[PDB]
RNA sequence: CAGAAUAAGCACCGGCUAACUCUGUGCCAGCAGCCGCGGUAAUACAGAGGGUGCGAGCGUUAAUCGGAUUUACUGGGCGUAAAGCGUGCGUAGGCGGCUUAUUAAGUCGGAUGUGAAAUCCCCGAGCUUAACUUGGGAAUUGCAUUCGAUACUGGUGAGCUAG
RNA sequence: UAGUUGGUGGGGUAAAGGCCUACCAAGGCGACGAUCUGUAGCGGGUCUGAGAGGAUGAUCCGCCACACUGGGACUGAGACAC
């Protein structure tokens, strides 16, 4: 019953953090061609499991820091 | 035979001395129950005008079936940089049209119709153009036919 | 507003006779004019005609005979159009179905300018009330009676006489002895005269 | 280059058709037999044939003309490669008042506007025939 | 177009320009009479038209047209304009309302009163 | 506090209220929780004169919410004639 | 209660566009949305008679959408009317051959929650009628969650040769 | 863009949080338009249009902001208070 999200890990570099690159599909509202739209979230790594290039899934959760609203539950791929 | 009169102009010919009027006249005639056709006129007044083109109208006709008092489909036609666009209406709504797809329609025997002219407005390519709709308009007996099928089939 | 003036300027203008007059002598005999226009330049009804002034000419012979004005009448065609079914039947019913129209097709009026008139000043009840506007609509089984202080007056007699003569409606149940109408429904198209062409004034307003 | 294979097959059978062939062929590949046979069991042509010589496959349409002229009067592509189309169970489209037919990729299968209507059931819009 | 060409830069729109700047969407403006002058039409016409240099309250200094046979104006006179051309005066936009603040209603007329503001005869 | 009070609509001189449940410190005719019913106090002829929910009526009472004057009076009314 | 007693104007009449004649003046005075009228018989200027359209209103100016397929998604064009870069190569991007298995992102269907009231539409009710007020519906074409389908597009694995 | 982006100890709040502070790291955002600049209260709705769209946000309802111009806090359940 909370939120989840799949993305792509695009950065590692800050401690205890991942940058999570989201991908959907919509319809442009007066042309009708399906467009790709994309968001960089920030996401919370306690252990530093995740690194760049990996398949991830987060959830939302309570704030963390200024950015950091979510929170990775497994890693489904590995680079 | 219900006869209309679409459109009467002057035309003008250049010769040394002066120049020479004559007058073209554009015509539809109807029985007002599926045939209808068009024609035109030239001569140097207008009751001979008049008469040309009521000639070569009633020597040029053809046969429309319609759905009751109105179109079976709706229809896209054009001649040359004019095009047309009519399509059925409901019993009450009458015909909604210009002056020149009016006179073809009641001249057919179209009683609710939805028209509308795009492109040039020159009254002969109009009524060519409402003329080849007319004419090409199709039937569910004539779809049935042509594919063998029935008409409970086609709906 | 209410037109106020010559009446059979009115009818000479539009060809026929509107009945404005009471009718106990003839529209020809009347007029001596008629078959003219009322102008300087008054001329015969075989001159050409646009289709633009036949739709006029249509919508104002109604207009003149029903003593409608313009506002009102663009009401009554939208409300036409609004309601189901052909607009030119609802716009005569919508046009026959008003109280002094009723009064005068009930007899006690000469003409519509007199049933307006008794209406206006309340000698006319509806069910069981005064009511003073005539453009009131009557509808199915309502009873139209007159006022006891309005009874045994000359003009009614009269009115109720021409009346006889003229010929009763098929839709009105009405005994002249105590002077009291039922309506039950609303004329028909082939009730009401064929002269009327309501197609042009439905294609005049649809423009 | 060819990014078009649908497109490809409607515009022979278009030409055919306006210059009077008697067949039509082209590659296969089951997406065209599945339209192909649409059309036959809609009664716009008359057989439909697939010749497998070698890993090639070749389609081959018989076409029908009715009073001389072609029973295919018009056939048009709606959902395309750069615009793709896609409707719902009360949005699919009629061909002039239901005297033609619109080709329907739906779940179930490739169908007709009026079995895809039956069912409830919507899709993406291939072509309009008529 | 195509449609990703359509996707990539839309479809633009012009906005058009008034035909009476000087208004600036009002419906009438008070000026002073800088000038009261006659010009001449252009051709074909010939005549000697009545025309004034106001200054509005806008802030602008335009020319209007005085019509009707016979006006009182003069300079530093206080005088309402609204829209309207002449179509053989160039440059000339604006008409003077008569009858309004210092310009008075024409003389001898009864035919079409309510413009050029003459009162109803008695 | 929660209120159960009558909100003015209608044209001049001839009122008509809405029974709704709301705070008591908005506006009159303005936000409101919940409407649960109506007064037309010059109804006549075929015209409803009083119409309450007792259900949801009883339910916010239970929860706290204080009925004003003239609806309390309403709700005897309507419990008489039902 | 008394008596018709207290109560009708505005625009227009050459074509678009319903409705014409006479006097006055003479490229003057003037009119004019466009096309245009006036230089001695002006249906276009001014007055008068007559008429037409509206009517406690009638005209003018200003502003928005429409007509305008005249920014064209529905729904336009580029040989000569405005419009193919002087010609290549190539980055991001868009699009992409055939067979098969799998996934269910796009796509489609069901259910649930939500989408305030008022406003628009429908059937009624109360105002002497109507405006107006009001009961109950329909609608709010959307959003989210969850359960299903697998033809097409996308992802992944394998295979093929017409590019 | 350098409290800038993240982390740790501490402070602070009714409450999560660079909200503040001392250290450690070099991060964070941007052609899917960052930064800079012009204009503008937003919505339910209103007008027009066959529709798609276009224009608009008076009167009624919801939310936000302001109270001669800027910076503050006190009292209080609640204000940084016409």
């Amino acid at each position: 019953t909370v939120r989840t999200l799949t993305g792509k890990v695009v950065s590692d570099k800050m401690d205890k953090s991942i940058v999570v690159l989201i991908e959907r599909r919509v319809q442009h509202p007066l042309y009708g061609k399906s467009i790709r739209r994309s968001t960089k979230l920030h996401a919370h790594d306690e252990n530093n499991v995740a690194k760049i290039g990996d398949v991830v899934t987060i959830k939302e959760s309570r704030p963390i820091s200024k950015t950091k609203a979510w929170t990775l539950v497994e890693v489904v791929e590995a680079a | 035979l219900v006869e209309k009169l679409v459109a009467v102009d002057r035309v003008a010919k250049v010769v040394k001395g002066g120049r020479i009027f004559s007058f073209t006249a554009l015509t539809v005639v109807g029985d007002g129950n599926g045939r209808v056709g068009f024609g035109r006129g030239k001569a140097r007044e207008v009751p001979a005008a008049i008469s040309k083109a009521l000639e070569a109208a009633r020597r040029n006709m053809i046969t429309v079936d319609l759905a009751g008092t109105t179109l079976q489909h709706p229809v896209n036609a054009r001649h040359g940089a004019s095009r047309v666009y009519m399509q059925p209406a409901s019993e009450g709504t009458g015909v909604i049209a210009g002056g020149a797809m009016r006179a073809v329609l009641e001249a057919a025997g179209v009683h609710n119709v939805l028209a509308k002219c795009y492109g040039s407005t020159n009254a002969a390519n109009v009524v060519n153009a409402t003329f080849k709709g007319l004419r090409d308009m199709t039937s569910p007996e004539k779809v049935a036919a042509k594919r063998g099928k029935s008409v409970e089939e086609i709906q | 507003a209410r037109y106020i003036g010559p009446k059979c300027k009115l009818s000479r203008r539009e060809g026929t006779d509107l009945q404005l007059k009471s009718g106990v002598k003839p529209f020809d005999v009347k007029t001596k004019k008629a078959n003219k226009a009322p102008g300087q330049h008054g001329q015969a009804r075989g001159g050409k005609q646009s289709e633009y002034s036949l739709q006029l000419r249509e919508k104002q012979k109604v207009r003149r005979i029903y003593g409608v004005l313009e506002r009102q009448f663009s009401n009554y065609y939208k409300e036409a159009a609004r309601v189901k079914g052909a607009t030119g039947e609802n716009l005569l019913k919508l046009l026959e179905s008003r109280l002094d129209n009723v009064v005068y097709r009930m007899g006690f009026g000469s003409t519509r300018a007199e049933a307006r008139q008794l209406v206006s000043h309340r000698s006319i009840t509806l069910n069981g009330r005064r009511v003073n506007i005539a453009s009131i609509q009557v509808k199915a089984g309502d009873v139209i009676a007159v006022h006891e202080g309005a009874k045994q007056q000359l003009r009614i007699k009269n009115a109720i006489e021409l009346a006889a003569q003229r010929g009763i409606p098929a839709w009105i149940e009405v005994d002249h002895s105590k002077l009291e109408g039922t309506f039950k429904a609303a004329p028909d198209r082939s009730d009401l005269p064929a002269e009327i062409n309501e197609s042009l004034i439905v294609e005049l307003y649809s423009k | 280059s060819m990014q078009d294979t649908v497109a490809d097959m409607l515009t022979r059978v278009r030409n055919a058709q306006m210059a009077k062939k008697q067949t039509v062929s082209m590659p296969s590949s089951k997406l065209k037999v599945a339209i192909a046979n649409v059309l036959q069991q809609e009664g716009y042509i008359s057989n439909v044939e697939v010749a497998q010589e070698e890993t090639k496959s070749t389609l081959t349409i018989t076409l029908k003309y009715f009073e001389g002229k072609p029973v295919i009067e018009m056939v048009k592509r709606v959902s395309r490669p750069g615009l793709r189309q896609y409707r719902g169970k009360d949005k699919l489209p009629s061909v002039k008042q239901g005297l033609g037919i619109a080709i329907v990729s739906t779940s179930k299968g490739i169908m007709t506007d009026r079995a895809a209507r039956a069912a409830g059931i919507g899709g993406e819009v291939i072509a309009f025939v008529s | 177009a195509t449609t990703n060409q359509l996707i990539r830069k839309g479809r633009t729109t012009l906005v058009e320009k008034s035909k009476v700047p000087a208004l600036k969407a009002c419906p009438q403006r008070r000026g002073v009479c800088t000038r009261v002058y006659t010009t001449t039409p252009k051709k074909p016409n010939s005549a000697m038209r009545k025309v004034c240099r106001v200054r509005l309250t806008s802030g602008f200094e335009v020319s209007s047209y005085i019509g009707g046979e016979g006006h009182n104006l003069q300079e530093h006179s206080v005088v309402l304009i609204r829209g309207g051309r002449v179509k053989d005066l160039p440059g000339v936009r604006y008409h003077t309302v008569r009858g309004s603040l210092d310009c008075a209603g024409v003389k001898d007329r009864n035919q079409s009163r309510s413009k050029y503001g003459a009162k109803r005869p008695k | 506090m929660v209120v159960i009070r009558l909100a003015r609509g209608g044209a001049k001189k001839r009122p008509f209220y809405q029974i709704v449940v709301t705070d008591s410190r908005n506006a009159r005719d303005g936000r409101f929780i919940e409407r649960i019913g109506f007064f037309n106090p010059t109804a006549q002829g075929q015209a409803e004169k009083l119409r309450l929910d007792a259900d949801r009526f009883a339910h916010w009472v239970s929860q706290g919410a204080q009925p004003s004057e003239r609806v309390a009076s309403l709700a005897a009314q309507a419990k008489k004639a039902t």
